[PDB]
């Protein structure tokens, strides 16, 4: 009934994968030390 | 399944999932690099 | 309403959920890697702690040529 | 400057006591529908 | 002659070029594989 | 020349302050309805 | 009906072309008391010695000041917090010299701007209103209060007050980030985004209302004309708005509903406003902006500056040459 | 008549969640690299080759000290492009060059543009006036003349805001200290369209919600309003008379009430900017020539603008060997401008 | 010079407060 | 409406409001000339800005 | 308030304004040397 | 560089898992359209 | 000549004179101290 | 204080021509019928 | 300055010359 990949799928997507890539970058960043 | 799993719960675990995360960067403030020390 | 699924109606759903707990960790931690592996540095340029200076030098390797400016930084990197 | 001060203390005191006895007369009954 | 730099414009031109390209190809495309439906 | 220096406002105040006052006479006048 | 009795009618009348009431009398007299004070003092007084140094510093028009420079110069620091009315001074002289109008003024004003809030409760009260007007004036009052009042108190001084002009306002924000790092502050952040979000929310609503007025007018008449006082219909279509903005953004940032957009355009501001003044009012007891000086260092122990610490070192400019005469020991302590 | 353009025109418009538009074409690409490069920058790319300093949470530094820095000043205004004779297509030295500070600040550039033709167009397409993307003209003068103008008047983008919070800061503390920006009356004006607007949006959004009629019998009175009802929500004739007696003037008329909702902050905006050209030629209100004179002749002469001049003075001198290193400044202790014992 | 100035549009601007209050074009209420 | 000898004479410079050419027109080619008006900006742009340097152009006071 | 009904309308034709605004313009022709000194 | 596939391996891992886990439900969709 | 049927009469408000009186005013109260520099 | 001595001028005018301006516009409104 | 303001009142004057008899109100029989 409703479909699944639409403007609105990319739009999210777009924003969605590289926010959690980078939050995990930053996240990781918390354990380094000079 | 469209309906499934509460609302209520996905909101509570995604809040405390922000809470941790930024928890966490707040803890790195006063460790490693970016701490003074 | 616009056609598209409710958000609702989507984040509630179990195949969502099937789907996303391995997509949101998989991304989570291919960006932890970006940086634990130190791949982070090298894309970007960014000196690790350990290479913002050279071990006597206490100046500033600052760019001072617009053409050169590429090879400048080469030879600051080279410096270390 | 002590009558100035005796003359400021008066207009201060009396502004004061109008302030008070005005809020004391009847106020909550000053609206335009339930005078209580 | 063509100066390392009148290189890297043609290479920003071409660049350009198959950005717009290719965007507008993607979305002549899929503005005729859905069309929006009209009374007759 | 070393004039007095409040010579030009008074002449532009002279000029500005009477005729607008006529000004603002003839043009409300012809503004009525004829 | 007795004097009394019709004097309260008339304190309290709805008729008056402009509101007296309760708080109106002492509004009334003390910011007619400020205000001529105020302009009289702007005008005329002679120079203050502000930092209780001997050193006063010209405010007013007559003494070699435009309406950039000019000021109501704060009391001396010699004063500190006490107390100094006329009276208290063995001539008017000594008065102005000490910089007694500054006192007169602002405890005269925030008096009458706090019955000014009271008013206005207080005639909503009487037209049968609603009564958080008052509440929204609260924000621009609580910020009047943090910098006459709390700061100088905080501090042990009116001398530390904000001055009553327009540069003198100037001289008591570079002085005040030299010595709190305000910019660094959140809730002067956050005042920041109540002051330029309500600019930004102002123009939204201005911009969205005016879009979507009906026709009501020929091309050659101006379309306010399409409005009257009074009448009951609503003058543009909220649902052609919300169409528009809602498009502009997703359907669902956009208001559909009046009540609770003028609500969101009353709370952004004010809320952020009250955390404004209380940045100042928190301040005023040395609480401050973040400090990241030095925050970031190398493997070896070598300072790596962030923009932190260049803003640092523009605090260190403002405060080796604030008051350049008035510190006799190495730490600026208040 | 339905050929391929009027096809692509049907798609493009399709009322969807997030609408796209011919204008979407240059908005959502440009948009996209503006906050993705800023984010990518802030967590990841140094400033130390062009500024000497870290600006990333790579290297250490949190939300408020992260900032895309201004290239070098020898970068002139160079558009600093990827394949361009700076960076050779190098994209680790571009970065290390601040070529993401041309990236951010261009393809912003172009992205608030797209913004304002999607204004215009879903306004026609909606059949409003376009009122919103005019009072857009506001935020378009200001990010032209301070990210553009301002620079291009100077030696370099090197002068130009970093894009961080910190870095934000110090550009205002620059301009006090440099420009005594505070004493130009285009910045005055600009303050008070600001805090003029944001008192406007305080006023008319308390006065509205307390002059509500009751339309329902909650004591939550937000569920009393239809968004379909030809009625006002409030009265204008009570609002009339409360600020009319409180204040002594008020609105009579709702039109112009929010047209002026709009002049207000769109005009200060636009004051603001002119006064930001002026200052990219360094064509600044500095000082007052009268006050100068009086000054210098007279060392008992004191006012707050003399005292503020003092403190620019200070700003200058403890600010500008770290701040513009190119300069390769060195002020030795003697000569730096201080008071007594600070 | 200058403090006339100054003082004169002041003059002028509180002078103008009470035309703008006690002289407005007074709201009437129509449809 | 006044004629005059001038006006008679521009008449038919003044007579063709509305005309119009049917349905696209020469709109392909304008988008053309207006593209290479476009790269034509870019190029005297990048050589002001230093970005496009060319053998023989100095862009200096020196050439 | 009643209207007051001593109110009349005021006038000045065009002769009227030509002729005022001569007299203004060379009474300042002929002033203006004095003022200036 | 070896850490370009230690870094993308979990993205491509869960980039499959995804479409796998809808590749019934987006043939549907496609087929659909066309 | 027949009248010219483009022409319209113009209109200030007393409001819109208030308000651009004050306009004026502030504008001179504020650009004035720049002017005497 | 050493002023400049256009000013007095720049200032006059700056306000009395709009101001006046103004003024035209009200009065000749106020003439009007209706 | 002084020569400005002269020469201004001078040109005024002729400006006015102008209107008075071109835009005169036209004498008119009734
Ligand atoms: C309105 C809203 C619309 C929406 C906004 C749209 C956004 C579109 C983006 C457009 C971006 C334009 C980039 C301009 C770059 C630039 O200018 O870059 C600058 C270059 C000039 O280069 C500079 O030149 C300087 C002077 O050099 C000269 O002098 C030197 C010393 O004597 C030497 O002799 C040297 O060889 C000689 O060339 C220095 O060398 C600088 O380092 C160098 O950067 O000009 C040039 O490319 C071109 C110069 C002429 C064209 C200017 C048109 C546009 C700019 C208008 C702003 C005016 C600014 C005035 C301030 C007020
Ligand atoms: C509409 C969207 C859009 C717009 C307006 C821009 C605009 C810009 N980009 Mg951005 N970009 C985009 C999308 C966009 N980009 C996308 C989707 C990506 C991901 C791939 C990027 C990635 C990107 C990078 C990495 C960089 C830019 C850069 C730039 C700037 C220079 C562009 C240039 O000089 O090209 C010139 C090309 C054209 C103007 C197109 C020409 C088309 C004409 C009309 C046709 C003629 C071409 C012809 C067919 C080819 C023949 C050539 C032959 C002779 C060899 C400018 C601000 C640079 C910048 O920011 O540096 C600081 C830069 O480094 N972009
Ligand atoms: C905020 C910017 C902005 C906005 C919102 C508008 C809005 C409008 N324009 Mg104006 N225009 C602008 C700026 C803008 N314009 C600029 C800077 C120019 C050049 C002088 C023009 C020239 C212009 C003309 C001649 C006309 C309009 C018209 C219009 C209207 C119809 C839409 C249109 O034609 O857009 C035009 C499209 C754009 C402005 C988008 C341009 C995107 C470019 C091509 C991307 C280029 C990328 C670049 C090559 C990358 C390299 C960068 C380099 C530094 C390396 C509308 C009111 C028309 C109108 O009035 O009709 C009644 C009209 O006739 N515009
Ligand atoms: C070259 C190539 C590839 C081209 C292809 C381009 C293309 C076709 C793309 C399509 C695919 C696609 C969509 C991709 C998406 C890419 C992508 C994610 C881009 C992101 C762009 C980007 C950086 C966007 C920034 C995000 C953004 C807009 C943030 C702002 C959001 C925000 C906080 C909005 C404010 C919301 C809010 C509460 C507003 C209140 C304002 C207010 C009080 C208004 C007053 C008011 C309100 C009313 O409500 C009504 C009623 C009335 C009366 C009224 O007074
Ligand atoms: C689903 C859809 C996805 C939508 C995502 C849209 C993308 C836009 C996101 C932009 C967010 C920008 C903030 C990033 C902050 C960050 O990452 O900090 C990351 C930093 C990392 O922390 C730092 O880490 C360093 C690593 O070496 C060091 O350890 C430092 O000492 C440490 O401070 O965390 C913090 O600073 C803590 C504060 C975070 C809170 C930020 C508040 C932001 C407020 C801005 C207003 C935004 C508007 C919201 C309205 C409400
Ligand atoms: C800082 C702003 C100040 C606001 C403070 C108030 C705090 C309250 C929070 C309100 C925040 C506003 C969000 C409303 C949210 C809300 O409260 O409504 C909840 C709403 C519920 O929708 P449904 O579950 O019904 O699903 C939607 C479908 O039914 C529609 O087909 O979900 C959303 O709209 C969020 C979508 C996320 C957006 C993802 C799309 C990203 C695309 C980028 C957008 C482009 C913009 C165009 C410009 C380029
Ligand atoms: C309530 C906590 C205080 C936070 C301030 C927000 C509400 C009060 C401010 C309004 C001043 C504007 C002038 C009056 C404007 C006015 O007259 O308002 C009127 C509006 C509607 O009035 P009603 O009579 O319908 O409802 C109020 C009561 O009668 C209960 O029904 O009141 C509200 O919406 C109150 C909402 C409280 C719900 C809690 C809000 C919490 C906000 C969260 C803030 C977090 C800050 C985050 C920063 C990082
Ligand atoms: C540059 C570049 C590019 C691109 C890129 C991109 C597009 C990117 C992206 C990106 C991104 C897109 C990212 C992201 C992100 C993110 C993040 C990092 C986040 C976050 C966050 C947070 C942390 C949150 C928080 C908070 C808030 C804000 C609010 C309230 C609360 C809280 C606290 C929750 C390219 C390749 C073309 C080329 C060249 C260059
Ligand atoms: C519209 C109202 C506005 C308010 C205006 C304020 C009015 C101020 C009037 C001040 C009156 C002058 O006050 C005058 O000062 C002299 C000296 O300076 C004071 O001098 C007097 O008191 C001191 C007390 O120690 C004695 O030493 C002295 O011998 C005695 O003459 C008196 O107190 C008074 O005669
Ligand atoms: C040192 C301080 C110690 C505090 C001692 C505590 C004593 C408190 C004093 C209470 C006396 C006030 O008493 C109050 O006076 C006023 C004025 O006469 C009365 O009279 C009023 O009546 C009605 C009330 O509806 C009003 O409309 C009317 O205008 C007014 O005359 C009030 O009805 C009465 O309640
Ligand atoms: C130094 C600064 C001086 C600034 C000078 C600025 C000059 C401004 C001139 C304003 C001109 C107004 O011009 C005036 O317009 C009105 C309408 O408004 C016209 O009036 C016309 O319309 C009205 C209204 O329907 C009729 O009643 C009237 O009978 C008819 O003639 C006048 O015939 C014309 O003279
Ligand atoms: C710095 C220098 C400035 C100097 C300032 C000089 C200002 C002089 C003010 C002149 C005011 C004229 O006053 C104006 O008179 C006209 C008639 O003439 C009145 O108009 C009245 O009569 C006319 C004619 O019967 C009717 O069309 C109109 O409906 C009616 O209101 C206006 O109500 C009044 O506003
Ligand atoms: C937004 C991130 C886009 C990724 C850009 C591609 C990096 S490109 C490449 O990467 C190498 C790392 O092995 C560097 O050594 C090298 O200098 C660099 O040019
Ligand atoms: C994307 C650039 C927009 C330029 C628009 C030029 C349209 S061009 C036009 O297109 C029609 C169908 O759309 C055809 O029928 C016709 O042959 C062609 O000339
Ligand atoms: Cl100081
Ligand atoms: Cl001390
Ligand atoms: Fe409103
Ligand atoms: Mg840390």
């Amino acid at each position: 009934s409703y479909p699944i990949f639409t403007v609105r799928w990319v739009a999210v997507h777009t924003l969605a994968v590289p926010t959690i890539f980078f939050l995990g970058a930053i996240a990781a960043m918390q354990f380094i030390q000079r | 399944e469209g309906g499934r799993i509460p609302l209520w719960i996905v909101a509570t675990v995604a809040g405390m999932g922000v809470i941790v995360i930024v928890g966490l960067f707040f803890y790195g403030a006063y460790a490693g690099l970016g701490s003074s020390l | 309403t616009t056609g598209e699924r409710p958000f609702s109606d989507i984040i509630t759903s179990v195949r969502y959920w099937v789907i996303h707990s391995i997509t949101i960790p998989a991304l989570f931690i291919a960006g932890w890697l970006f940086v634990s592996t130190g791949l982070a540095y090298d894309v970007f340029g960014t000196p690790r702690p350990d290479s913002y200076y050279a071990q006597e030098q206490r100046s500033i390797p600052l760019v001072t040529d617009r053409f050169e400016a590429k090879q400048q930084v080469e030879t600051f990197l080279e410096q270390l | 400057m002590e009558t100035l001060k005796i003359t400021v203390y008066i207009v201060v005191t009396f502004f004061v006591l109008l302030f008070v006895f005005g809020f004391l007369s009847g106020d909550p009954a000053r609206n335009p529908k339930r005078k209580d | 002659t063509i100066t390392p730099s009148l290189k890297g414009f043609f290479i920003g031109l071409l660049s350009g070029a198959v950005v717009l390209g290719l965007t507008f190809a993607v979305l002549i495309a899929i503005s005729q594989i859905d069309k929006v439906q009209r009374s007759l | 020349m070393e004039v007095n220096q409040l010579g030009l406002i008074a002449t532009a105040l002279f000029v500005l302050v009477p005729s607008v006052f006529l000004i603002i006479l003839y043009v409300q006048t012809e503004s009525q309805q004829k | 009906a007795n004097l009394w009795e019709r004097f309260c009618n008339w304190v309290t009348s709805t008729d008056n072309r402009l509101y007296v009431g309760w708080f109106g009398v002492i509004m009334i007299p003390t910011l007619l008391a400020a205000t001529i004070c105020f302009v009289i003092a702007f005008i005329a007084a002679p120079p203050v010695d502000i930092d209780g140094i001997r050193e006063p510093v010209s405010g007013s028009l007559l003494y070699g000041n435009n309406i950039i420079t000019g000021a109501v110069v704060p009391s001396s620091n010699a004063i500190g917090l006490h107390f100094y009315p006329i009276w208290e001074a063995a001539s008017l002289d000594e008065w102005l010299y000490n910089g007694g109008p500054y006192q007169l003024i602002i405890f005269h004003f925030l008096l009458g701007a706090s019955c000014y809030m009271g008013r206005q409760w207080e005639l909503s009260y009487r037209l049968g209103m609603r009564p958080w007007i008052c509440v929204a004036y609260s924000a621009p009052l609580a910020s009047a209060f943090a910098v006459f009042l709390i700061y100088p108190i905080g501090q042990g001084s009116f001398s530390d007050g904000m001055p009553l002009g327009i540069s003198g306002t100037f001289n008591f924000m570079i002085v005040f980030q030299a010595e709190h790092n305000i910019l660094m502050h959140p809730f002067h952040q956050l005042g920041v985004a109540g002051v330029f979000g309500g600019a930004l929310f102002c123009a939204m609503h201005g911009s969205l209302v005016t879009s979507s007025l009906i026709r009501e007018t020929t091309e050659t008449e101006s379309a306010n004309y399409g409005y009257k006082f009074g009448q009951e219909e609503e003058t543009y279509n909220i649902v052609a708005a919300h169409g528009y903005f809602g498009r502009l953004i997703f359907q669902y940032a956009s208001f559909n509903n009046s009540r609770s957009l003028h609500f969101f355009l009353a709370a952004w501001p004010v809320v952020g406003v009250w955390f404004a003044a209380l940045g100042i009012s928190t301040m005023a007891f040395n609480l401050n902006g973040f400090n990241f000086n030095h925050s970031v260092i190398d493997a070896k122990g070598n300072v790596i500056n962030t923009w932190a610490d260049i803003i640092n070192r523009a605090n260190l400019g403002m405060e080796v040459m604030h008051e350049r005469n008035a510190h006799n020991f190495p730490l600026d302590l208040a | 008549e339905r050929g391929w353009f009027d096809i692509l025109d049907d798609w493009l418009k399709r009322d969807r969640f997030v609408f796209v538009g011919w204008s979407g074409i240059l908005l959502f690409p440009c948009a996209y690299l503006a906050l993705g490069g800023w984010l990518t920058g802030t967590t990841f790319v140094t400033s130390w080759y062009t500024h000497g300093l870290a600006s990333s949470y790579l290297e250490g530094c949190n939300f408020l000290t992260v900032a895309v820095s201004t290239p070098a000043n020898s970068m002139g205004h160079s558009l600093l492009l990827l394949w361009g004779p700076e960076a050779q297509g190098d994209f680790t030295r571009w970065c290390q060059l601040g070529g993401l500070w041309t990236f951010i600040a261009l393809h912003g550039a172009f992205g608030l543009i797209g913004f304002m033709l999607r204004q215009f167009e879903i306004a026609r397409l909606v059949g409003v006036r376009p009122y919103n993307a005019i009072a857009f003209s506001a935020p378009i003068a200001v990010f032209v003349s301070v990210f553009l103008i301002y620079p291009l008047g100077q030696s370099s983008w090197f002068f130009a805001p970093s894009f961080g919070v910190a870095a934000i800061f110090r550009f205002l503390l620059f301009f006090q200290g440099f420009h005594n920006w505070t004493l130009n009356p285009f910045h005055m004006m600009g303050v008070a369209g600001v805090l003029g607007g944001a008192l406007l949006c305080a006023i008319h959004g308390a006065t509205v919600e307390n002059t509500l009629f009751q339309d329902g019998e909650g004591a939550s009175t937000f569920r009393a309003f239809n968004p379909t009802q030809a009625e006002e929500t409030y009265s204008m004739v009570t609002a009339n008379r409360f600020w009319s007696q409180i204040f002594g003037i008020a609105f009579s008329n709702k039109r112009w009430l929010h047209f002026f909702m709009l002049f207000v902050p769109v005009t200060g905006l636009w004051m603001s900017a002119i006064g930001v050209v002026g200052l990219a030629l360094n064509l600044r209100s500095y000082d007052f020539i009268s006050q100068e004179i009086r000054a210098a002749e007279d060392p008992e002469f004191e006012t707050f603008y003399t005292k503020n001049l003092l403190l620019n003075e200070g700003i200058r001198a403890w600010m500008a060997p770290q701040d513009q290193p190119h300069e390769n400044f060195v002020f030795p202790e003697e000569v730096l401008p201080r008071g007594n014992a600070l | 010079m200058e403090t006339i100035t100054y003082v004169f549009i002041f003059a002028c601007i509180i002078a103008l407060f009470f035309f703008a209050i006690f002289f407005r074009e007074p709201p009437r209420i129509t449809k | 409406a006044r004629r005059t000898w001038l006006g008679d004479i521009l008449r038919p410079l003044n007579s063709e409001y509305g005309k119009v050419a049917p349905g696209w027109g020469t709109t392909p080619l304008m988008a053309v000339f207006m593209g290479l008006f476009l790269v034509f900006l870019l190029i005297i742009l990048e050589i002001y800005n230093s970005t496009l340097i060319l053998d023989g152009v100095n862009v200096s006071w020196k050439a | 308030m009643e209207p007051n009904p001593n109110r009349q309308p005021v006038e000045l034709n065009r002769t009227s304004l030509y002729l005022g605004l001569l007299l203004i313009l060379v009474l300042a022709l002929l002033f203006s040397s004095y003022f200036f000194n | 560089d070896w850490r370009v596939l230690v870094v993308l391996l979990p993205v491509l891992l869960a980039a499959g898992w995804a479409v796998r886990n809808i590749l019934p439900y987006a043939v549907k969709q496609v087929q659909k359209l066309l």
